[PDB]
């Protein structure tokens, strides 16, 4: 009731409160397990930082360089740079613990299904694309995999156009799905491109797809 | 400062020089030369930015308007004719070369991506150019009832005069540079309305001008002011028994233009007027016997595309198009000049009429078909001839496909053997005849203009061989064996009046896959090779959508200063490459249409022929067994 | 007769707008020698009326332009060639407006039908 | 005759009114911007005008380009009517098609 | 011929001018409701929906105000002496098939092809009244 | 009625 | 006196005036009219 009562105070600020702030928030909600909670904060506050979505209409355009809409991304990533660091401690304190006993989940697999809800659920897909991106630079591979949300398929399409290493996920993302045929057209396509990639490469390319 | 006001006395010396006609006259040409550029008839308007600055006037403006007022109002106080032709001349001159000097394509892009894409630096200059130039003022003029009604009044007159006047005689050129200024006008109404208006509006609401306005708001179009003249296309058609090719050419295209408008057409006919008004006193019967005349004028073989007559020809043939294609269900005046009798929602042919003995329009446009080669020798498969048949069977294709004027045209041409005379005037076509000299085999043939040609053949051969099907359905649905034994004896290979002629079979050598028209040999492209043909693209590649993304990628490459200077011939040759690629593939997709077209005509026409055949099957299985030969290859 | 039926119609219900907008506008006066915020609408209707006349005008504009585009090719052939081959014209023409109308029939029908359909649902 | 006396009533009462207009500025003696809005609403009249003068030029100039020896022969006629005709077919077809389009939003 | 000779001159006539007569009343009539809001409107305090209003005339008046716009007709006309004076010329020329245009066009299918356009009228107006009754009989289903 | 329209070559 | 009088309304149809809207329309004919019509 304190918990839940403090996260109606804070959403009605939302578009008001300090960086500052916004941590001591956080931190106290993680030494009270109170996961999935925080991040629905830091989500929230973004979006009342910038209604208009202007993150949006900066990243879609691609990398407006010197830009007063900076300040919408720079911004709304200090929530989300909080979501990454809630989700850091979430692992930390059920660190390697088991998703149940005989037939009852645990608490803690409860607080970690309830927290991957509210960050799979939500519609900021900035947020969405910040948080793959973070992903990566964890090694979370078989994670970004597992995300059945459509905002994964626009941030893999948009990175394979210009990553080998990328396309290589999106074709490894369908292939777990068995969307076979999806894969193949991704992987013909690619080896007919115009990438810098090696020969030798495009024929594993070709060899899988035809596969 | 003449030596009082500037504001007065500025208009008092423009009324001292409006009174007579030698100094107007000489003013008027002063003006019209003076707005003229230095580099000769783009940007930088022809006339400094800071005119009238100091004094709180409208720059360049005044001159127009007084010229307008003038040419309104005064042109009635001049006796002598020849001074007010020369008058009405030097004003539709001036009025032209204002217009002539107005800039679409970059005022339609300015307003597309400056402001939504580009910087809003150079949007000011683009304000100021539609702010200064004197074209929305003009426009703005014509919507004016004295304009129109001083127009409409220089171009009725006698047609005596016309007849007794020399080629050079300022009347007919008055007419035409009125007919011209029409047109101009007609054409650029909608980029006025659109991106003059409202911006004119938004300026003169924020900042503050003093102007007084000269066009009627009923008049929404131009067509508002001009649909309550009845006369005009009874001068504009009588006027085309003069000889003069501007002007007929100008006549052609101005009544094109106003048969495919829609206001027009739907204040004529909401009874109608245009039919009871160009049969006040036989006009149509005149105009078709002129037109009958003209078409059967010859052309000079030299003078190919310069000789008047077949451009004279070109002009009508694009006239009764435009005029069939638009509402077709509705008879229009096409219906009227081919000789048929326009009724309301019904047609009907009159006794002793001019399309009831022969002698019309169609009939003559029948025997200048039937009566023209196209196989030469000196260069073989000419042309201009193929696309002067192509323009022919289209016009009968969309009299036919219309309801309202198919059966009696059926009837008249089964009635003189039309299917006959296009056989016999058929030609076999193969890989060693060339197209005006150039052979087909070659890689220029998909650059050059044989392309059209081909295509024009292509589709003439189709448009046959539906209506040969159609007239054997028809026969054959009528139970009437008299024509059936004509029929199969054409396709058989002979003729009884016996005169031979190749079978079906023979035409089937369009079908052949050694040109590889679907195959394409692919460039390097080291670079540029990642510029696709997304925002490009009915198969219509546009060349802007590429050479807009590849400029704008030279600009990248130069500004990373990186060899530019050396790489610079590079992509300039890649980008001449697939321009050359672009307009190939263009042509490879339309003869490929062309050919499934063709393919589809010909497989009705042979269904058709198959399952209406009573005759024998044991004489025809020779006919069979051919068919099967072609088709394996074919299949195979 | 029958045409000119429409023409009383439309010239009934013209005169009956123009009595009522000289009437809202001398019962303002006489209001006053003895509404301000209902001629606002009408200021406004007639503009928004307008707005469209404009449109008008710059479609029959691009269809003059359109038009005469095609005078210029009907003259350019007619200058280029310099009765029986024409009555095959209207023939082609009327066996066509026959089909038209015989297309439109359908349309027609479907919609009175479509029509009788909820009609029907209507009461039924 | 009806239509042709309401354009009698409504036309002295419009001059009646000319006097309590005038009484009115005799009233103030002791804006622009409509004046704008008539004439920019009065205009376009002009336009239209001279459009349809140009469309009958035009009419004029086609009419008598195809056929100047007998303006009063029955050519023009069938193509004039047949226009007509065209334009009421078209009309047709148009307004059928939107009524068509009007049904389906009671196919909910 | 008594009922054409009203119709065809003594009503047509009094049609046009009536509609002529209203065009200039109606014109009066704003020009009059024109006054009323301003004179008694005077009051300065007249503002409110009169910016929408005047939004709207500045939107109409800047986009019928403009160079391009007006231009286009003023080029048009032109464009269109220039087809005046060359098909006036080119038809003086070719001027001389009169005989065989009048008698080419008199025919006999003609009076056919007449027939044939009154009963395509006939179709047609009964079509259009068709829908006519179509739409009008559906204004009602739109209400219940 | 067909005084050149016949296939008389 | 039926054709007549459907040449004389479309006579006096495309020939103005002030009506508030309908101008007088351009007549085409023929080729134009059969493609315009087979455009419908």
């Amino acid at each position: 009731a304190l918990l839940a009562e403090s996260l109606r105070l804070f959403e009605q600020v939302a578009g008001s409160l300090t960086p500052a702030n916004l941590t001591t928030a956080v931190e106290q909600y993680i030494s009270l397990k109170y996961y999935a909670g925080a991040i629905q904060l830091c989500l929230t506050v973004a979006q009342q930082k910038d209604r208009g979505n202007t993150a949006l209409s900066w990243v879609n355009d691609g990398k407006p360089a010197n830009d007063s809409r900076k300040k919408a991304f720079d911004e709304r990533k200090i929530c989300y740079n909080l979501i990454h660091q809630v989700l850091d401690k979430l692992e930390s304190d059920f660190a390697g613990e088991p998703e149940l006993v005989d037939g009852r989940p645990t608490l803690a697999a409860t607080k970690r299904m309830e927290a991957y809800n509210v960050v799979n659920d939500s519609s900021d897909e900035v947020f969405h694309f910040d948080l793959y991106e973070w992903y990566i630079e964890k090694g979370w591979t078989d994670r970004i995999l597992s995300i059945d949300s459509p905002h994964v398929i626009t941030y893999l399409q948009r990175l394979a156009e210009t990553d080998f290493r990328h396309a290589e996920l999106l074709c490894r993302f369908y292939t777990t799905r068995s969307r076979f045929f999806e894969a193949a057209q991704v992987q013909t396509n690619l080896a007919k491109s115009d990438l810098n990639i090696s020969l030798k490469d495009r024929i594993i390319l070709l060899s899988r797809a035809k596969g | 400062n003449p030596f009082p006001g500037p504001q007065e006395c500025m208009e008092m010396m423009f009324r001292e020089f409006g009174t007579g006609f030698e100094q107007s006259n000489a003013f008027i040409q002063l003006l019209t030369t003076l707005l003229v550029p230095p580099e000769g008839l783009n940007d930088s308007v022809p006339f400094p930015e800071w005119l009238g600055s100091s004094i709180r006037t409208l720059g360049i403006e005044p001159y127009v308007d007084f010229v307008f007022d003038v040419f309104a109002n005064r042109t009635k106080d001049i006796s002598d004719p020849s001074q007010l032709r020369i008058l009405r001349l030097s004003c539709l001159d001036f009025v032209m070369v204002c217009l002539v000097t107005f800039n679409e394509d970059l005022i339609v892009l300015g307003h597309e991506s400056n402001i939504s894409i580009d910087d809003a630096m150079a949007a000011t200059n683009l304000a100021t150019y539609v702010r200064l130039h004197p074209f929305s003022r003009v426009m703005e003029w014509l919507f004016n009832e004295k304009v129109i009604t001083s127009l409409i009044n220089t171009i009725h007159q006698d047609p005596i005069s016309l007849g007794s006047a020399s080629p050079d005689s300022p009347l007919v050129v008055s007419i035409l540079r009125a007919i011209q200024v029409m047109i101009k006008a007609l054409e650029l109404q909608e980029t006025y309305l659109h991106l003059v208006r409202p911006e004119v509006l938004r300026y003169q609401g924020e900042a503050g001008v003093r102007r007084k306005p000269v066009a009627n708001a009923a008049y929404s179009a131009f067509e508002d002011g001009i649909l309550s003249h009845l006369s005009l296309v009874v001068d504009l058609g009588k006027y085309c028994n003069l000889g003069h090719a501007e002007l007929t050419l100008a006549c052609l295209k101005l009544l094109e233009k106003i048969s495919t408008s829609s206001r027009i057409l739907s204040a004529w006919s909401p009874r109608n007027k245009a039919i009871v008004q160009l049969e006040r006193n036989g006009e149509g019967e005149t105009i078709s016997a002129s037109l009958s005349a003209s078409i059967m004028a010859t052309l000079d073989p030299a003078l190919a595309a310069s000789g008047e007559n077949y451009r004279v020809k070109l002009a009508i043939l694009d006239f009764l198009y435009a005029c069939l294609r638009a509402t077709p269900d509705q008879p229009t005046i096409a219906h009227q000049l081919l000789g048929f009798h326009c009724e309301l929602s019904k047609l009907g042919i009159e006794p002793k009429g001019p399309f009831d003995m022969q002698k019309s329009l169609f009939h003559s446009l029948l025997n200048v078909l039937i009566t023209l080669t196209v196989s030469e020798e000196e260069q073989g498969m000419r042309g201009y001839l193929v696309t002067l048949k192509y323009r022919v069977l289209r016009i009968l294709q969309l009299l036919w496909k219309s309801p309202l004027s198919a059966s009696l045209v059926m009837d008249e041409l089964r009635a003189t053997n039309f299917l006959f005379h296009m056989l016999l005037r058929e030609v076999q076509i193969q890989p060693q005849l060339p197209w005006d000299g150039q052979l087909v085999t070659g890689c220029e043939f998909l650059l050059s203009d044989a392309s059209l040609a081909y295509i024009d053949y292509l589709a003439s051969r189709a448009a046959i061989f539906e209506y040969i099907g159609k007239e054997l359905c028809s026969v054959s649905q009528n139970r009437i064996p008299s024509i059936k034994r004509q029929i199969f004896d054409a396709l058989n290979g002979q003729i009884f009046v016996p005169l031979t002629i190749p079978s079906i079979f023979d035409f089937f050598d369009f079908i052949n896959t050694d040109y590889k028209w679907e195959e394409i040999p692919s460039p390097h492209f080291t670079y540029l090779k990642d510029l696709d043909l997304g925002p490009c693209i009915g198969v219509h590649y546009d060349i802007r959508k590429a050479q807009e993304i590849l400029a704008l990628k030279r600009k990248e490459y130069e500004h990373s200063q990186l060899a530019t200077p050396e790489f610079l011939e590079t992509v300039e040759l890649e980008e001449k490459v697939l321009i050359e690629w672009l307009t190939v593939r263009n042509r490879a997709n339309l003869l490929l249409t062309a050919r499934l077209n063709l393919l589809q005509a010909w497989a009705n026409l042979l269904l058709v022929m198959i399952e209406s055949n009573d005759f024998k099957s044991t004489p025809k299985m020779a006919f069979l067994l051919q068919a099967l030969q072609a088709i394996l290859p074919t299949l195979e | 007769l029958s045409s000119d039926i429409l023409a009383i119609d439309q010239l009934r219900e013209l005169v009956k707008q123009d009595a009522d907008n000289a009437r809202l506008s001398f019962k303002a006066i006489d209001n006053l020698k003895l509404s301000n915020a209902d001629l606002i609408s009408y200021f406004s209707k007639t503009a928004d009326e307008m707005e469209e006349m404009m449109k008008k005008f710059e479609k029959t504009i691009t269809e003059i332009e359109a038009h005469l585009t095609g005078v210029e090719a009907h003259a350019m052939a007619m200058q280029n060639v310099a009765v029986d081959e024409r009555v095959y014209e209207l023939a082609a023409v009327l066996r066509e407006f026959e089909e038209s109308i015989l297309k439109v029939a359908g349309v027609v029908g479907g919609v009175k039908e479509g029509v009788t359909e909820l009609q029907l649902r209507d009461f039924m | 005759s009806n239509v042709e006396s309401q354009q009698e009533e409504l036309t002295a009462w419009l001059d009646r009114y000319e006097r309590e207009l005038d009484e009115l500025y005799a009233k103030q003696m002791g804006e622009r911007t409509y004046k704008l809005a008539e004439k920019l609403t009065d205009q376009l009249d002009e336009m239209g005008k001279d459009l349809a003068k140009m469309i009958k030029e035009i009419n004029d100039m086609s009419n008598t380009l195809s056929k100047g020896s007998k303006p009063d022969d029955p050519l023009t006629q069938i193509v004039r009517v047949l226009n007509g005709h065209l334009a009421q077919l078209q009309w047709i077809d148009t307004n059928a098609a939107a009524l068509q389009a009007k049904v389906a939003a009671a196919q909910k | 011929d008594a009922i054409l000779s009203r119709h065809d001159l003594d009503h047509t006539v009094r049609a046009f001018n009536a509609r002529r007569r209203h065009a200039e009343l109606s014109r009066r009539c704003l020009h009059l409701a024109a006054r009323v809001q301003v004179l008694r409107n005077r009051g300065y305090a007249l503002s409110g929906d009169e910016d929408e209003l005047k939004q709207k005339l500045q939107q109409i008046d800047k986009t019928l105000n403009d160079p391009a716009q007006g231009s286009r007709l003023e080029e048009l006309w032109s464009r269109l002496i220039v087809l005046r004076g060359y098909a006036e010329d080119l038809k003086d020329q070719i001027n001389q098939a009169g005989i065989t245009e009048s008698d080419g066009l008199g025919e006999e299918i003609e009076a056919k092809a007449k027939k044939i356009l009154e009963d395509y009228d006939k179709q047609l107006q009964h079509l259009k009244k068709q829908v006519e009754e179509a739409k009008k009989d559906f204004e009602e289903w739109e209400k219940q | 009625i067909l005084p050149m329209y016949k296939l008389s070559p | 006196a039926l054709f007549d009088s459907l040449l004389a309304r479309n006579k006096k149809q495309a020939e103005g005036e002030t009506a508030l809207g309908e101008l007088p329309s351009l007549q085409l004919g023929l080729a134009d009219l059969r493609q315009r019509l087979r455009k419908l």
